[PDB]
């Protein structure tokens, strides 16, 4: 499964990050998705990094060894949301259990 | 580009049985990986099942027994049968569109309540 | 030169080795499939036409220039089944199994050139030789059994312009291919140059076969020719002593039928 | 190389001799799985053709080539039928496969509107239509070029390993078999009583060296009653009369 860590608070024109540690391999696919509360969860990273037509252009990932990661360029308070990220383990679609971000 | 929505049903009890119903304008049920989608009341996603594009299904072993999902290609429409019902699966259930590897949970549905009492 | 086809008289070729048991100075009778002796055989010289298969094939041909080279053998021979493709490239003699399709007209030529066929086809196997007056006679015998092509052949040095020797040689066994398809038709390949052959068929039949010490057949009796040969088989011997002997029953068959009730 | 799935090579094995306990004794494999048959007694039959199919999976993937699995090879790439008689051998092959950066030559379909049908095969990059408008030609809203094209790191869990993958298939087409185990034999000893079987012949004897001589042609002699007087040995082709013992 997807670690993480618990939450990012008061990130005000710096930059945010979320990072997803599993025996699954920076090699699985990490995608990531926005959800915020009382709304379905929204994809912005695909494919490990890219980001779909639509999001704030500040969203990018990267990853580490066994780690995804997800970027935000400049936090606002109008990002907040539950981040969560996506394995394609096995048939198994497994998420994170999800970081709050403020 | 995809308008899709659910619809089930209210309160049912343990032990019961719901059908949920997910349809989308702009979308082929039969060319498509589904899923159904949970988010435990204020507990977090999960994923619960799944149909592949005009093939077989999976299901979370560490989610449920067996409830089902298929689906009807000439409506467009995918369904999740429910049974062997708990209270513990209260939840928001979520009509999804999956592309794998190639672009991940590419479309959302809005969400359902499912109350189980 | 547009010719007719042409007939000769088999005499008492078209005997070959029926198993691979060795017998020492003995007499045996037989049965298999064989050129009847006395036969009627067409003879053919760029006649090279679709001739039936039948029950197995006599094949005999007569050169001192490397011209037939090859055979094919099949059903509709137009790719829609399974063929052999037997052909000598002078680099190497080549057996293929294909399903093949063929020229109506397939030839090769003197290599300045190769044809035979326009296409090749999912393809089975290959079975490929090492790299390399008429004077020379090779007689072949083909017979398809259970899915076994069974090819015996014999090589005689001959010296002779217009027929086929006469005299006595058993064919020994050339090959046997595992390829399992039907025979019905088969073709022979010549070469064009550039810079005379018989057919006959195999019939059931029953011979004495004479063995010499060696294991080599040196003489035959086809049981079906006339009463001596009757004779000979009845008392398994070359040789028959003056006397009267019973070969065969004589059985009148019925020539109409006949069913009558009343009005 | 093995090929990658969406991709087979069928190798067509005939007219030879199969050593099959080979591959199953030397332990080279991590997989090795004979349906319908043991895979030491494999060595005892004989086929018209057997099939060995060459592809390249992922380490949790190995799972799906079988009659009974289900998932994105199984049921898009290499379907194996319910009915499955053959061998499934597989092997870690990271050692050859994996490349720094990922060893991009390596195709799976993600994309079909249908199950792959038993050993069908479909080799083309057609554009998916997901739905709405056919949009053929281009990748786009509901169009995906079919294959993800993973690599293979040389940092990985057993599961993204790669995995070579042979299956080996058999049949009997009314036909001559060609494709058989190897004989098995005993040293030949003479002027003994010993139950032989030369070849496909048969019966109990005593052997000792003849003067006779075959045709290069004969195997086997017979007396006049059809009773076996000699056999030439298959190795060492010397013939051999058989004497009646008392
Ligand atoms: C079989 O192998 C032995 C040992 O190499 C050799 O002496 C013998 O001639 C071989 N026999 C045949 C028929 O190849």
């Amino acid at each position: 499964e997807l670690t993480q860590p618990l939450s990012v608070s008061m990130a005000l024109g710096q930059t945010a990050r979320i990072s997803c540690g599993g025996d699954n391999v920076g090699s699985q696919n990490v995608h990531w998705y926005q959800q915020r509360p009382g709304q379905a969860p929204v994809l912005v990273i695909y494919r490990d990094s890219n980001r779909p037509s639509g999001i704030p252009e500040r969203f990018s990932g990267s990853k580490s060894g066994n780690t995804a990661t997800l970027t935000i360029s400049r936090a606002q308070a109008g990002d907040e949301a539950d981040y969560y990220c996506q394995v394609w383990d096995s048939s198994t679609v497994a998420f994170g259990g999800g970081t709050k971000l403020t | 580009e995809v308008q899709l929505v659910e619809s089930g049903g209210g309160l049912v009890q343990p032990g019961g049985s719901l059908r949920l119903s997910c349809a989308a304008s702009g979308l082929l049920v039969s060319r498509n990986y589904m899923n159904w989608v949970r988010q435990a009341p204020g507990k977090g996603l999960e994923w619960v099942s799944i149909i592949y594009s005009g093939g077989s299904t999976f299901y979370a072993d560490s989610v449920e027994g067996r409830f089902t999902i298929s689906r009807d290609e000439s409506k467009n429409t995918l369904y999740l049968q429910m049974n062997s019902l708990r209270t513990d699966d209260t939840a928001v259930y979520y009509c999804a569109r999956d592309l794998s590897d190639y672009g991940g949970i590419d479309c959302w549905g809005q969400g359902t309540l499912v109350t189980v009492s | 030169t547009q010719l007719p086809p042409a007939y000769t008289n088999s005499f008492t070729r078209g005997v070959y080795y029926p198993d691979k048991v060795f017998r020492s100075s003995v007499l045996h009778s037989t049965q298999d499939l064989f050129l009847p002796f006395f036969s009627n055989v067409t003879w053919f010289h760029f006649d090279n036409p679709v001739l039936p298969f039948n029950d197995g094939v006599y094949f005999a041909s007569t050169e001192k220039s490397n011209i037939i080279r090859g055979w094919i053998f099949g059903t509709t021979l137009d790719s829609k089944t399974q063929s052999l493709l037997i052909v000598n490239n002078a680099t190497n003699v080549v057996i293929k199994v294909c399903e093949f399709q063929f020229c109506n007209d397939p030839f090769l030529g003197v290599e300045s050139e190769f044809r035979v066929y326009s296409s090749a086809n999912n393809c089975t196997f290959e079975y490929v030789s090492q790299p390399f007056n008429f004077k020379n006679l090779r007689e072949f015998v083909f017979k398809n059994i259970d899915g076994y092509f069974k090819i015996y052949s014999k090589h005689t040095p001959i010296n002779l312009v217009r027929d086929l020797p006469q005299g006595f040689s058993a064919l020994e066994p050339l090959v046997d291919l595992p390829i399992g398809i039907n025979i019905t038709r088969f073709q022979t390949l010549l070469a064009l140059h550039r810079s005379a052959y018989y057919v006959g068929y195999l019939q059931p039949r029953t011979f004495l076969l004479k063995y010499n010490e060696n294991g080599t057949i040196t003489d035959a009796v086809d049981c079906a020719l006339d009463p001596l040969s009757e004779t000979k088989c009845t008392l398994k011997s070359f040789t028959v002593e003056k006397g009267i002997y019973q070969t065969s029953n004589f059985r009148v068959q019925p020539t109409e039928s006949i069913v009558r009730f009343p009005n | 190389r093995f090929a990658s799935v969406y991709a087979w090579n069928r190798k067509r094995i005939s007219n030879c001799v199969a050593d099959y306990s080979v591959l199953y004794n030397s332990a080279s494999f991590s997989t090795f799985k004979c349906y319908g048959v043991s895979p030491t007694k494999l060595n005892d039959l004989c086929f018209t053709n057997v099939y060995a199919d060459s592809f390249v999976i992922r380490g949790d993937e190995v799972r799906q080539i079988a009659p009974g699995q289900t998932g994105k090879i199984a049921d898009y790439n290499y379907k194996l039928p319910d009915d499955f008689t053959g061998c499934v051998i597989a092997w870690n092959s990271n050692n050859l496969d994996s490349k720094v950066g990922g060893n991009y030559n390596y195709l799976y379909r993600l994309f079909r509107k249908s199950n792959l049908k038993p050993f069908e095969r479909d080799i083309s990059t057609e554009i998916y239509q997901a739905g709405s408008t056919p949009c053929n030609g281009v990748e786009g809203f509901n169009c995906y070029f079919p294959l993800q094209s993973y690599g293979f790191q040389p940092t990985n869990g057993v599961g993204y390993q790669p995995y070579r993958v042979v299956v080996l298939s058999f049949e009997l087409l009314h036909a001559p078999a060609t494709v058989c185990g190897p004989k098995k034999s005993t040293n030949l000893v003479k002027n003994k009583c010993v139950n032989f079987n030369f070849n496909g012949l048969t019966g109990t004897g005593v052997l000792t060296e003849s003067n006779k001589k075959f045709l290069p042609f004969q195997q086997f002699g017979r007396d006049i009653a059809d009773t076996t007087d000699a056999v030439r040995d298959p190795q060492t082709l010397e013939i051999l009369d058989i004497t009646p013992c008392s």
